[PDB]
């Protein structure tokens, strides 16, 4: 790109525009080949997207059940109160887990042999009529396009998905390692640093892994663990 | 042509001419010619056996509800003889039979037009066909063209087969039939699944025991029942 | 390897390789049948 | 060229890349001799082939043995518990015929190496063209290969002849660490995985005992 992640570099030969958000930012170049370059931006793509979901779910479970940990999120009840079936409507998680495997087996599948051959899987396999234009790789457009946003400045609107994915990822891990140093959501953070900020912040929590050493889950046991060696 | 991966591509070995070839073969086991005619009967006899497998046991399930298909050998009719050692009768009646057709349809495979012959009677002849479709007397009526159904019938041989597989593994791990386990499936969708009574994770595996017994006394035989892999489950 | 096999085919290295068998062969008739005197069983 | 098992140093001259598992590890040179290349081919695809078989021999039924539905004794004990279990199989009568039969399918193995598509003569009951052999230590054919996954591609052979030699190398160095960590730990190696996966900042070879003999 033209702006560069720091004054004074040089942005590598095969950094120079075509993709939006090109900071010309590759110290390990790993984008040295322009098919692990197009990998790595599916991937980009990909951890940005989910990333900025899961800040607008983490942000927003937390105005609506400040209660709940979203670091417990999973736990059995914690779960919302409603009939999964059978002789008492609980959970079982065994085919919650099945649904999520099948219907992500096959979507990212396709979205699999998209990324190998461009323009292969566009077509709807039941309804042919239906298609997907994909004028970019990562890009689908059509049905997952629906008001049509993409029809204006195409490379702006890709810098601002790029830029606010990027930080979605950043604060990701920022909650995740917010909420295992204080057993806290991130606005319970933010909180506690707004009342005491010299007496509540990262070097008052850093030695503690808040998260217990282990959970059990009906039945099962699953080993935690925090990003760091805390206690 | 319709892949079973669409957008993938189709191995060179696999041009389209076979009935229901939809370019899977990512091992590579029909890439030699022969070896595909072999195992292109292969799948027709396993799939029309799987089929008359699945149709009897879905039947004789509905039928009588009171008899596990896994063990109706145990309780199976004994028309023939007033002895216990009847089986052994059958089992060479049976052995003869089979082994009378299939030499016939192997010799028809290695050379073919040679068994189209009846053996006892002269006149008797069926008329000119390919090989693993014998026709003439076996096919008296064909509705339809033939194509189209032969890709139907190598279809619902391979979801059969499929269903038969998914009949033992049922079998195994539930100790019930077929329609009984749907039944109990449609009762707990989110409870009855193998992903509800199994998980494997690196700290502990929960494997659910197989109900069917390992072993039977047949007349004094202990016929042995292992259960498939059991060790390996999930 | 073929100028290495042909130092180990020289008449010393060949001599010791016979020798420590020979030696080893008669050691090890000796200790699973010790004090051998006479052909008798 | 092609990739090296030490980037930067050049491959070993006498090995150019045609041989499956190519990447030109040959410090001592122990193979300049092309005939010599050729035994330690044969020897290096027997040794893998056998520690693949062992190794899933050994892991297949100790993973059945730790989820409790069956109790297959572990690969260090398997000799003393079939003895015990089988009185009137002695070990000397297994050994005997262990011994011709493997004397049998290693002589014609020997004799074929010796002199290259000599026991497709049909002397053995009839047997030609599945005894002709492919190449140096991939004998193919209907008997040895009967899927014919050796007959359908070039590019698919060498891939599978790629796949063997790397999977028959990782399995060669498994069973060496299954011997390294019986003698260390006194458990089988599935049980060794177990206990690692139970705690691994404490369940290391730095704990075991025997690697560190010092009290530390
Ligand atoms: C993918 C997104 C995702 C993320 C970031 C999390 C994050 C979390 N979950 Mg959650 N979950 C996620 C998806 C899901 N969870 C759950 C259900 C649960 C439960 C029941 C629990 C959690 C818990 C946790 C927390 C602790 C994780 C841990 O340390 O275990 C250690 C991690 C491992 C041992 C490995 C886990 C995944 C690993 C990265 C590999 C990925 C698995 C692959 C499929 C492996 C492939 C297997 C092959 C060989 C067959 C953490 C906040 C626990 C918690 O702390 O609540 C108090 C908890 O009890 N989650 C379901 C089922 C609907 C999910 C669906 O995708
Ligand atoms: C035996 C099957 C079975 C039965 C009788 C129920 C029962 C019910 N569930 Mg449940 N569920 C069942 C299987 C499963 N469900 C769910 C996941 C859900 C969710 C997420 C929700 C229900 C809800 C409902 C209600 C929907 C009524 C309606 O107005 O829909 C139109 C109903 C009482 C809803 C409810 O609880 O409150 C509105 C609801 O939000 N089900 C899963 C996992 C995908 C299942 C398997
Ligand atoms: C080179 C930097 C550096 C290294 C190698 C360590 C090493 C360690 N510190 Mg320390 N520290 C370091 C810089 C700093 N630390 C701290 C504040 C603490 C606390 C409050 C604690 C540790 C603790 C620990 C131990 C557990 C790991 C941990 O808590 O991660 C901390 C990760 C960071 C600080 C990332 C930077 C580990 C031996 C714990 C200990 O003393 O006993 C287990 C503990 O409670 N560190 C500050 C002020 C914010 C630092 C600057
Ligand atoms: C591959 C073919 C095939 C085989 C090996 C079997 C096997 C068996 N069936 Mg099943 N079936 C088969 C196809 C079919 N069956 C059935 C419907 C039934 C019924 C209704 C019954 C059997 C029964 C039996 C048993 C005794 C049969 C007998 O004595 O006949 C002698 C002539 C035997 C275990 C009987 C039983 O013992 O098990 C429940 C029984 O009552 N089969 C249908 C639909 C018509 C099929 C097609
Ligand atoms: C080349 C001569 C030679 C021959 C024919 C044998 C023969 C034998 N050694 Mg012997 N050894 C020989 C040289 C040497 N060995 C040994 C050290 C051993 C040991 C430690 C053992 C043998 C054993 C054996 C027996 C089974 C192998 C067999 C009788 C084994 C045995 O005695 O019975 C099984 C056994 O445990 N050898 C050393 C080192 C000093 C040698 C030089
Ligand atoms: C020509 C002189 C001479 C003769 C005829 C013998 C003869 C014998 N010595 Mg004496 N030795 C002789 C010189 C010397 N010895 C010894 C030191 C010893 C010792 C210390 C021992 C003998 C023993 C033996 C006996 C070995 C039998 C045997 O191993 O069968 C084995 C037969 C074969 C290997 C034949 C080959 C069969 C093939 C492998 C198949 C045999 C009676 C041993 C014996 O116990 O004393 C009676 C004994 O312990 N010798 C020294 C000093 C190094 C000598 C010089
Ligand atoms: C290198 C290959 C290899 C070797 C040397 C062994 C060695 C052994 N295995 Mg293993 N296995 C091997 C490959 C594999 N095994 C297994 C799965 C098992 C199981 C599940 C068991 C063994 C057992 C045994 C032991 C008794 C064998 C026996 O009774 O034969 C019986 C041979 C016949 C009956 C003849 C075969 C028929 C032939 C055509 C005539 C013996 C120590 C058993 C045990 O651990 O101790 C008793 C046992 O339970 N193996 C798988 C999968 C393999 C691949
Ligand atoms: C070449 C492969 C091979 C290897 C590495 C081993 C090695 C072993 N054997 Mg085995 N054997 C092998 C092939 C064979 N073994 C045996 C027959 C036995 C028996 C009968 C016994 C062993 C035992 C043992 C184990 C302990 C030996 C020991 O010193 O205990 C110290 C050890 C794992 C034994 C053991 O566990 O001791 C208690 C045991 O009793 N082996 C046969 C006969 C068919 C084999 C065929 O090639
Ligand atoms: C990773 C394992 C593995 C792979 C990829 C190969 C690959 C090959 N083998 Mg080898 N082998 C392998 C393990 C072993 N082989 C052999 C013994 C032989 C012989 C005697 C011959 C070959 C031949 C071949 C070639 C053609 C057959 C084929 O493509 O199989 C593809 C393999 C797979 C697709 C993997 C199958 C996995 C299997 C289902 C798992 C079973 C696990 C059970 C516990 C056992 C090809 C180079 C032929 C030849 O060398 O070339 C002309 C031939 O004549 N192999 C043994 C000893 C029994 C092994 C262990
Ligand atoms: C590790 C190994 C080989 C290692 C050698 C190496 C690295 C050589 C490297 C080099 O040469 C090169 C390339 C080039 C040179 O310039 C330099 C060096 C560096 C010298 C072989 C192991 C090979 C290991 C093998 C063959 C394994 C087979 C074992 C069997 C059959 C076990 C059977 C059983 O275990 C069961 C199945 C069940 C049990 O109950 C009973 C029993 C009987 C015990």
């Amino acid at each position: 790109g033209r702006r560069l992640w720091a004054p004074g570099v040089e942005a590598p030969s095969y950094l120079n525009g075509e993709l939006a958000g090109d900071y010309g930012w590759d110290p390990l170049g790993l984008g040295a080949k322009p098919e692990a370059l197009k990998w790595y931006r599916q991937a980009e793509l990909v951890h940005a997207r989910w990333a900025m979901l899961a800040v607008a779910g983490i942000l927003a479970q937390e105005i609506v059940k400040p209660g709940v940990f979203f670091y417990n999120a999973g736990l059995p009840e914690n779960l919302p109160g409603i009939n999964f079936g059978g002789p008492e409507g609980k959970v079982n998680l065994g085919g919650l887990l099945a649904w999520e495997f099948l219907l992500f087996h096959w979507v990212e599948v396709r979205r699999w042999q998209d990324i190998k051959k461009k323009d292969s899987v566009n077509q709807d396999p039941i309804f042919k009529g239906n298609k997907v234009p994909n004028p970019e790789l990562g890009y689908p457009g059509g049905i997952f396009d629906p008001f049509g946003f993409s029809k204006g400045n195409f490379k702006e609107v890709q810098t601002k998905e790029i830029k606010n994915g990027r930080l979605a990822m950043v604060a990701f891990v920022g909650f995740i390692i917010q909420a295992q140093a204080t057993g806290q959501g991130p606005l319970a953070n933010l909180g506690a640093h707004l009342a005491n900020p010299f007496g509540n912040n990262i070097t008052k929590n850093i030695g503690t892994c808040a998260i217990p050493s282990s959970v059990d889950v009906q039945g099962i046991t699953i080993p935690l663990t925090c990003l760091w060696p805390g206690h | 042509r319709a892949l079973w991966l669409p957008g993938g591509d189709a191995p060179a070995h696999l041009d389209g001419s076979l009935p229901g070839d939809f370019g899977f073969d990512p091992l590579g086991l029909g890439a030699d010619p022969e070896r595909l005619a072999w195992f292109a009967e292969s799948e027709r006899v396993h799939a029309r056996w799987a089929m008359l497998a699945v149709a009897g046991i879905a039947v004789q399930e509905v039928v009588r509800p009171d008899v596990f298909w896994y063990e109706a050998a145990l309780k199976s009719p004994m028309p023939f003889g007033n002895s216990p050692a009847a089986i052994l009768g059958l089992v060479a009646f049976e052995l003869f039979a089979m082994h009378f057709v299939e030499v016939r349809r192997a010799y028809d495979f290695k050379n073919p037009g040679s068994q189209d012959q009846d053996p006892i009677f002269s006149n008797n002849k069926l008329p000119k066909h390919e090989v693993g479709y014998p026709g003439g007397i076996f096919a008296p009526v064909i509705p339809g063209d033939l194509a189209e159904l032969k890709l139907k019938e190598i279809k619902n041989g391979r979801l059969a087969m499929l269903a038969f597989a998914g009949f033992v593994m049922q079998a195994q791990v539930t100790g019930k039939g077929p329609l009984a386990s749907l039944g109990d499936h449609l009762s707990n969708p989110i409870g009855t699944t193998i992903f509800s009574k199994a998980v494997v994770i690196p700290g502990q595996a929960i494997v659910p025991p197989c109900m069917i017994p390992s072993s039977v006394e047949y007349h004094g035989i202990t016929i042995p029942t292992p259960c498939f892999l059991s060790g390996l489950w999930p | 390897m073929k100028n290495f096999t042909t130092y180990l085919s020289t008449a010393p290295v060949v001599a010791l390789i016979w020798f420590t068998f020979t030696a080893g062969l008669l050691i090890e008739i000796n200790r699973f049948f010790p004090d051998p005197l006479v052909f008798s069983f | 060229d092609r990739q090296v098992w030490f980037p930067g140093n050049a491959p070993a001259p006498h090995l150019d890349g045609s041989l499956p598992g190519d990447f030109g590890f040959d410090p001592l040179s122990l193979g300049s001799d092309p005939q010599l290349l050729k035994w330690f081919q044969q020897a290096e695809l027997v040794h893998g082939r056998t520690a693949m078989t062992a190794v899933a021999g050994i892991l297949f039924p100790a993973v059945a043995t730790k989820a409790g539905v069956v109790n297959i004794p572990q690969w260090y004990d398997a000799g003393s518990v079939w003895v015990q279990n089988n009185p009137n199989f002695p070990f000397a009568a297994l050994l005997f015929i262990q011994i011709i039969l493997t004397g049998w399918v290693e002589t014609k193995r020997w004799l074929d190496f010796k002199n290259p598509g000599s026991q497709a003569d049909g002397s053995f009951l009839g047997v030609t063209d599945d005894f002709k052999g492919v190449a140096n230590g991939y004998p193919g054919g209907k008997l040895f290969d009967p899927f014919g996954l050796s007959r359908g591609s070039e590019g698919q052979l060498q891939k599978y002849q790629e796949n063997e030699i790397k999977n028959g190398r990782l399995a060669m160095v498994a069973f060496l660490g299954f011997i390294a960590q019986h003698a260390a730990t006194g458990k089988g190696p599935i049980d060794n995985l177990a206990d690692h996966l139970a705690n691994p900042t404490a369940v290391t070879f730095a704990t075991n005992g025997v690697s560190l003999p010092f009290v530390h």
